[PDB]
């Protein structure tokens, strides 16, 4: 219990417990040391003291440096370091789960932090295990992703919160769900669109479109994929959209969990859409789980014009080509089906801003 | 994105006790470390105390250690800090942040802060 | 005493580029690493980007990644920041900060920050 360089008898706590060479050296002697050694001598000459015993020295020596030397003295002692022995900074750790921040200059890809003596990836962050190894980051963090339990309980949910809506006006993204409102109204710039198709909800007497007859009321303007018209489809014929081209979707789980933002005097507060969940929607509410296959048939920019009857065909060609279809002489209900199918879908095209 | 909002500061008596808390959202709580830091009046900004993920490991401040108390209920998304046996020089502004998985820096949100003033 | 002050901020259309500077003063420039945070509407403080001492690294918040480049002149005692690809939600407060190496404070100094809005 003495100073090994001046003798005095202090206890082990309070003299300087040399990681390198476990001397134990009084803070006076050991700020008298490494000063001189720097404004006077070259850094090679930091030895100890005492005894008089590499860049991992350098960086167990470094954090107490940083407690018992001046500023400017550890100012100092990085430019040498820098100018002396690296030919460059330092590369300066921070600990994501101490906090502790350290020079790491070792080749492995694994830090074990010198406070909380935990092991991370330096690229990651994240705390290390052995099924990182020999794996790609990317990889690891999307392996824990896919065995949290709290992750994998809520459902689909997460997967309509991760197909964020953008505002097509400010390039604001929301990491929500669509729901059953079409209608968005962005706070960062007014604009109001769709939150399926991107289009914008005209106020009164703005809407551009040709041949249109709600100018005069807020409205908008949807292609035949949207899930603004997509919405008044039962679950079975959306779904048979999905059969006829082979897509897969959920009917079970792999009150609706699905987060909403409600308004709040502080502010928005976060709560679950908590509506029922009918079997066969896959643990979410109607209109959720229908949002979940109208994005699987977005996605694979599948044509619900293909499960048109006659009728559906001629609302269709009267609202995207603004002409009464008429049927010609010769023609059974599959032919003049089968003409204004094909003329429909050259002409008219999907959605050209759907989130696919 | 993420917010993180404080309260529970004020105007306490020497010796007294006070009970911040920090709300947080727009992130998992649980999957990140928390934190509280302080800038007293006309100094640099010191670290007062950290909490694991889970809540399983504490780190403090040798100032604080024994007289402040962390925790963080991840089932409602709060950040807490028990402050006991209060001192002049507690005096600050009380920061809560979130700790971060990017390269170069131990966090990446901090908060608006709560003034506290021992008297 | 440390003393950080920022410019270059003003009103920018979206898309735009912009270049903030920090002139400082009251320490080592060369021996601390450099550091710019913000403060959108009702947050607190957002990390942007952070430069070692004399540059040999440099990070970047991963909304910033690719569009923001930090830079240093240690001749001059000044930090930089070029901005470009500017979106909406980048209108913030942005804030010079003098970096530390003690655990807990990635930086323990900032100064006044200059505003940049992003118009939409
Ligand atoms: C339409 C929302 C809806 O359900 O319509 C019902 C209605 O008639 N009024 C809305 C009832 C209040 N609840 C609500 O959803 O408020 C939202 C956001 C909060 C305040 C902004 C304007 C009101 C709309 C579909 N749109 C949305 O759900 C939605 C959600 C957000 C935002 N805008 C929206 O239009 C912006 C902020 C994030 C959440
Ligand atoms: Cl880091
Ligand atoms: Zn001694
Ligand atoms: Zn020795
Ligand atoms: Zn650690
Ligand atoms: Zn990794
Ligand atoms: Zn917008
Ligand atoms: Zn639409
Ligand atoms: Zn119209
Ligand atoms: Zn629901």
């Amino acid at each position: 219990q003495e100073c090994a360089v001046c003798g005095w008898a202090l206890p082990h706590n309070r003299m300087q417990a040399l990681t390198s060479c476990e001397c134990t050296i009084c803070p006076d002697c050991f700020r008298q040391h490494f000063t001189i050694a720097l404004k006077e001598k070259h850094i090679t000459d930091m030895v100890c003291p005492a005894c008089g015993r590499l860049l991992s020295y350098f960086s167990t020596l470094d954090i107490q440096l940083r407690e018992s030397l001046e500023p400017d003295a550890y100012a100092l002692f990085h430019k040498k370091l820098t100018e002396g022995v690296l030919m460059r900074d330092p590369k300066f750790l921070w600990c994501a789960q101490c906090s502790f921040g350290f020079i790491y200059e070792r080749e492995q890809l694994e830090a074990t932090c010198p406070q909380c003596h935990q092991t991370f990836c330096v690229r990651c962050k994240r705390q290390w295990e052995e099924q990182h190894r020999g794996r790609s980051c990317e990889d690891f963090q999307n392996w824990k992703r896919m065995n949290d339990p709290e992750y994998q309980a809520q459902g689909l949910a997460m997967y309509l919160q991760e197909n964020g809506i953008d505002c097509p006006k400010c390039k604001f993204s929301y990491a929500l769900a669509r729901g059953g409102c079409m209608h968005f109204h962005c706070t960062q710039c007014r604009h109001q669109f769709c939150s399926g198709c991107y289009n914008a909800f005209y106020a009164k007497n703005k809407c551009p479109e040709p041949n249109c007859r709600v100018k005069k009321s807020l409205h908008g303007h949807h292609p035949r994929d949207c899930l603004f018209y997509l919405r008044d489809w039962t679950a079975l014929r959306l779904q048979k959209l999905l059969q006829d081209n082979n897509v897969m979707f959920n009917t079970e789980p792999p009150g609706c969990r699905v987060i909403e933002q409600k308004e709040v005097p502080n502010g928005l507060r976060d709560e679950a859409c908590g509506k029922e969940t009918p079997a066969g929607y896959a643990g979410l509410c109607q209109a959720h789980y229908k949002e979940y296959l109208v994005s699987l048939i977005n996605a694979h920019s599948l044509d619900p014009a293909t499960l048109y009857e006659v009728e559906e065909l001629e609302t269709a060609t009267e609202r995207y080509l603004h002409v009464r279809p008429q049927p010609l002489a010769g023609e059974d209900p599959p032919a003049y089906q089968a003409r204004l199918l094909q003329k429909l879908t050259e002409e008219v095209p999907l959605g050209q801003s759907i989130p696919r | 994105e993420v917010q993180l909002l404080e309260s529970g500061g004020g105007l306490v008596q020497p010796g007294g006790s006070l009970r911040l808390s920090c709300a947080a959202s727009g992130f998992t709580f649980r999957g990140y470390s928390m934190a509280w830091v302080r800038q007293a009046p006309g100094k640099g900004l010191e670290w007062v105390s950290t909490i694991s993920p889970i809540g399983t490991y504490t780190y403090y401040a040798d100032s604080v250690k024994g007289r402040f108390t962390i925790s963080r209920d991840n089932s409602k998304n709060t950040l807490y800090l028990q402050m006991n046996s209060l001192r002049a020089e507690d005096t600050a502004v009380y920061y809560c942040a979130k700790g971060s998985y990017s390269r170069g820096t131990p966090f990446d949100y901090w908060g608006q802060g709560t003034l506290v003033t021992v008297s």
